DNA sequence: GACTATGCACG
DNA sequence: CGTGCAT
DNA sequence: AGTCATTCATG
DNA sequence: CATGAAT
């Protein structure tokens, strides 16, 4: 039958379970690879089913399925909305994952269902999920508990602020603006060497955001009061042009936008303007965009102030708008109001764990297999003795045990050497193995280092991260003023 | 959008408050048409101690719910018009169930305390899993003596959900019962208000993140 | 940059195109296995997937998505809702899929969508797809050219007639009736012995439908004439009783009622009879089904005829409606109306070439093998001088040479011996392996048999046939009347 | 419903009917919006050899074509109060694709006929194969690939590139060649009879 | 396949 | 108002 | 997560 | 008017 309980102490217990789960595991981004768990199963899912940047697409539909059937357990709409908004680019700096088809626009219409479209892993995507299958990163049991998943990714770049977030929990909400991948990098090795950076210095590598809808941002003053507390705000103000026109009759033009503005409604809000004839000299708004550049040119009259015009409309529409950082993300299990070093040194600490562990795990593999090899060469200059050794065992245990017994070999390598297939009797080459044997030792040197050397493991840390930068640069898109 | 019991009786019959329309159709079909009547609440619901009590009362579901209770809200709110004896709600084992309990308890607690004064408003435990069914990692411990993990009512049958959390001779049962009245208010204020600062807070004093 | 067509040129095309894919790939079902190519995508998607009744059930959404992109080129929609009502089981007399949740209801409300339910094949299911695995029936690439597909499936049991099919193509539809299993193989066996059987004969192992909500089937001519030319309408009619109320008053109970008819609406428009009088004495309706019962009650004023009611409600609703048969399926790739005799024949012809493809198979295994237990028994033979020779080899490929150039092992039978793992050599027990010899041959015996006598394999064909009616058989729901 | 020309100019203008509200965006992010409109056929086109005249009215989609390209419908029809030079049915190369060209091209036969006999009525023809293949025998020329399953594959970069550009798209103009012999092969495909139609198949469809 | 309404935090 | 994961 | 329209044959 | 795979 039935329990007695406490409106006080019943609504205290649920929302403390929702308050918590909505806090670490759906709406903020964990701060090293700065991806919310839906973001990241799409990513694990997609990779371990081989769909990746290479290969061929793949039905949008199959992939939801996957994510939904193995690891998040949620809404398929949530899901395929989530791996959409990864493909755009104009929300994100460097897509993840790249979308055949209908996948919304600038203009915000609705992007074919997963029916339609197909998906893979955008190139980029490759290295977050970098060294993935190295034991690099802590796992953790799916719902079903048939199937491990990373709680973090390896993250081979520091994709929380390249790509940003955004952004809405229960008691804490987030947004982080998009950045430029070869600054933020810099940014990174710069404090690889210099633990201490203080913000001044960051800003000479990491001046600011970089929308991937360009424009230009305002306020080095702002912006440095963000990098240090997690919140400020900046200014975004559209790029124009103007064009003079047969007539006598001169034509704003707007090339670029502010981040998060859809050019459809902006353009219907500044008819608007025109039409309840809000400041005087509108000729016509037209959309001009086509499937190569965006472009809304504004007409105006024969005799018309157009430095008027085009002031109004930045204050009375989102032809300027402000941006506001607040940058929460998920630190050591809980919501950090964090700016730049709070988040690049998590990052770097990251880094560290990866390469620590990656290289355990190659060194563990490489010794393994130096013991076999260094076997194998004792086993050739022995071949008969050890050949009529094995026949005169009775079964496999016994031949085993007749090899250590009478050669002093290892459980480990007894069993390589009993395994061996008849036609390896052939290939009796001592050299290419004593090649390989070296090869092994100096591996194992160069990764014994790694592990016992910080200093040696910070400059892998940089090599590495300017392999990526060399790799995925691209130009700043938004100009900075100040 | 509600699904009437058969035979009027405002000294047995139950309200089932049910999150979504899918597991309200296998409520629909599990429920005992006698007795037991069926709303589905189609998504998250309104928080009542957070909007305007203008597009409160314009919420579809809020008045599809006081005009069925046939007892009015608010100031005019008399207990004995009442439609039904128990108001049972029904929601996933998930935590986005948690939070819907939370939303329709502030809405009775603001608009219709007497109900839930008077030991009328319950909540429904589902089982968490399947090997027989058990509720508690304990009650899971014992059966496994002699595993599904449910992930929310969507995938049991209406069999199933009769069997365990509808049939009144086996289901067990939250009677929600307001111990103190001025510690219900500042519990519900806190965690549902219009007011950010002291929830944060809140949080940050009660929740273990670990 | 322009081409001419005629519109009754084009015209053609596209309506043939269309037509011809519609045809015989979409609303009609193979005559073999009594499947829609969606349908069979999904049990054999399923079941590669090991998605079936021994294990776990699948997200819905997880099935779903494999099938659109792996097999199925259409909507999910589509391919859900033929997942969902391949496991209701008042549309199918024998289910092919386990589902989890709100798969629906008599009152036709909608199921769950695919995010809310599971789902595994049942285990009749998997007698459709015996031996799928042993090359018994033809496959195609899919869409893709990535994957093989089966263009029809082994049918360990006769599926068209057990479930039916329904039914609406272009120039062509389709509705075959539920049968009950039991009866459909009992007539089956029969024709095995007798190909040349009449329909008169054949009824008296299956007389008629077996819905699987069962009620009154009304008119044995009709359903002769049905089996005979495939066409047929015959009268379906609710199971009732009455009861006597207090106060002299009567009860009509219903509990069951027509195939396809939606129990609320029925419930509604027997209602609208109260409401309007239509016909006299009718007090109160009311649906008392519960998770474990139809039941429709219909109480009667005292006083009323209750005779002239129910004569009422049978000809003016679906209490009673007439079942048209009209049994269209694949042949030969091409639409055929066919009866109960060329339906059997040709399941028959089907499971013939599925036993011998299937036997075939079996025993170019124990081909294979056999073959190279006759070269292991012999390399035991002259196990020094063999070891010798792959000493004195080159390579691998050189010592299979060298194998068959000096003992004449076949190149099967080579790659066997070079293969072998060193530890191998530690037994000289040939009689064990010639046990195996032994089984082997036995085993090849009765497969070829099979093969070759053809009285022998119909035989085969029968002893399955009864394994399956004993396992799977169920009383008859419907009863019959003339 | 309809994303219209930025400009009026009924001898460039062009309205493409596209099947699918999905490839109905694709098509208006694709275009060029001077002269070019789009009309997105959400569903399988009603059939206007079966239906009541009552219905066909009644039609969201078939109010919307009368209303758009602004000529009237059937008998009051004046080709010369048009809207558009060019009227380009664009659906997936697949079957369905197929059968709503089907459908269209019955209404316009019955109900815009001078249209049709005017050149005005085409049929964009999306590539089969990925570089571009249309023919089975392109495709071999290609390989000295993506078999595509329908226009919602496609970017609207791809699009335009392949079958919406007037310098690089591939179009089939219906003509009406002998209108004695295109009426009878519409009302026996499209009309209320059935068997005429299945005689149709069987004699004309090969299916080996 | 579009549309419709919520929560949560924040200018 | 609108954002993005959730229902 | 329901709602909405259409095709195709059929009696 | 429904039926059930399709758009
Ligand atoms: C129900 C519901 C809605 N509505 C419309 C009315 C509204 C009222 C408040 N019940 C419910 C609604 F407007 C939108 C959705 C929705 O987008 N997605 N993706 C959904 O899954 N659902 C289902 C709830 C989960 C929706
Ligand atoms: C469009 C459309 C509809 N409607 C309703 C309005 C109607 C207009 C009149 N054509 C279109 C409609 F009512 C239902 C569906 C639908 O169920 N499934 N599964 C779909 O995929 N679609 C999309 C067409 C493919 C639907
Ligand atoms: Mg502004
Ligand atoms: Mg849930
Ligand atoms: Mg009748
Ligand atoms: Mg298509």
């Amino acid at each position: 039958n039935i329990q007695n309980m406490s409106l006080e102490d019943i609504m205290g217990e649920r929302f403390g379970r929702y308050s918590k789960y909505i806090i670490q595991d759906r709406a903020l981004p964990d701060i090293r690879d700065g991806l919310k768990p839906v973001q990241r199963r799409i990513l694990y899912s997609m990779n371990k089913d081989s769909n990746t940047f290479d290969k061929s697409y793949r039905k949008s539909a199959k992939s939801v399925g996957n994510i939904m059937g193995n690891f998040h357990p949620h809404g398929d709409s949530s899901i395929y909305d989530a791996m959409v908004r990864m493909s755009q680019n104009w929300k994100n700096r460097e897509i993840l994952v790249e979308m055949h088809g209908n996948n919304g626009s600038m203009d915000g219409d609705p992007p074919a269902a997963m029916r339609y479209t197909e998906a893979r892993l955008s190139e980029i995507a490759g290295y977050l999920l970098q060294d993935i299958e190295k034991k690099t990163v802590p796992f953790a049991w799916n719902f079903d508990d048939t199937e491990k998943e990373p709680t973090v990714l390896p993250a081979a770049f520091p994709n929380l602020l390249v790509n940003g977030s955004t952004g809405i929990s229960a008691g804490y909400a987030t947004d982080i603006p998009p950045h430029n991948l070869a600054e933020v990098i810099d940014a990174a090795v710069y404090m690889i060497d210099h633990p201490t950076a203080k913000i001044d210095k960051l800003m000479e590598f990491l001046p600011g955001p970089d929308f991937p809808t360009g424009a230009i941002i305002q306020g080095r003053d702002e912006i440095k009061k963000a990098y240090e507390t997690g919140k400020g705000r900046v200014v975004v103000r559209s790029k124009t042009e103007i064009e003079k026109l047969k007539g006598g009759k001169e034509q704003i033009v707007i090339t670029e936008i502010p981040y998060e503005i859809n050019k459809a409604n902006l353009v219907k809000k500044i008819d608007d303007v025109r039409v309840n004839n809000k400041v005087a000299g509108i000729a016509e708004v037209r959309d001009e965009s086509d499937r190569d550049g965006l472009r809304i040119a504004i007409e105006l009259k024969k005799d018309a102030n157009t430095e008027l015009v085009l002031n109004y409309l930045f204050k009375y529409t989102d032809l300027q708008i402000n941006y506001n950082f607040n940058m929460v993300a998920i630190d050591n299990f809980t919501p950090r109001q964090v700016g730049i070093v709070p988040i690049l040194s998590s990052y770097i600490a990251h880094r560290r764990e990866v390469i620590l562990a990656r290289s355990r795990f190659d060194k563990e593999k490489a010794e393994k297999r130096l013991h076999i090899v260094e076997g194998l060469i004792r086993v050739i200059s022995i071949l008969d003795e050890v050949i009529a050794l094995i026949r005169a065992s009775e079964n496999k245990a016994d031949a085993k045990e007749n090899l250590k017994v009478s050669y002093d070999f290892t459980e480990e390598q007894a069993e390589a050497i009993v395994t061996l297939q008849l036609y390896r009797l052939t290939n009796t080459d001592v050299v290419v193995l004593q090649e390989e044997e070296a090869e092994l030792r100096e591996k194992i040197a160069m990764l014994a280092a790694i592990i016992g050397d910080e200093r040696t493991m910070y400059n892998l840390m940089k090599k590495e991260l300017r392999e990526v930068k060399k790799k995925f640069a691209t130009p700043r898109l938004s100009s900075l003023e100040d | 959008k509600l699904t009437p019991a058969q035979s009027k009786n405002p000294a047995k019959n139950e309200l089932y408050l049910v999150e979504g329309d899918s597991a309200g159709g296998s409520a629909k079909q599990g429920r005992d048409r006698k007795f037991q009547a069926i709303l589905p609440l189609r998504g998250k619901v309104i928080n009542t101690a957070k909007a305007k009590m203008a597009d409160i009362l314009k919420n579809e579901e809020i008045n599809t719910m006081i005009y069925t209770i046939g007892a009015g809200v608010g100031a005019d709110f008399s207990i004995e018009d009442a439609n039904y004896d128990k108001i049972i709600i029904m929601t996933d084992a998930d935590t986005d169930g948690a939070h819907i309990q939370t939303l329709l308890l502030t809405f009775f607690y603001r608009y219709m305390r007497p109900l839930v004064e008077a030991g009328h408003v319950y909540i429904a435990l589902p089982p968490l899993y399947k090997m027989a069914y058990a509720w508690t990692d304990g009650e899971l411990e014992e059966l496994r003596k002699q595993l599904q993990r449910y992930k929310g009512l969507g995938e049991m049958n209406a069999d199933q959900l009769w069997e365990t959390t509808m049939n009144p001779e086996t289901r067990t049962l939250i009677r929600v019962t307001i111990e103190d009245l001025a510690r219900a208010e500042r519990r519900v204020n806190v965690l549902m208000g219009d007011k950010v600062e002291p929830r944060r807070k809140w949080i940050e004093d009660n929740v273990k993140f670990t």
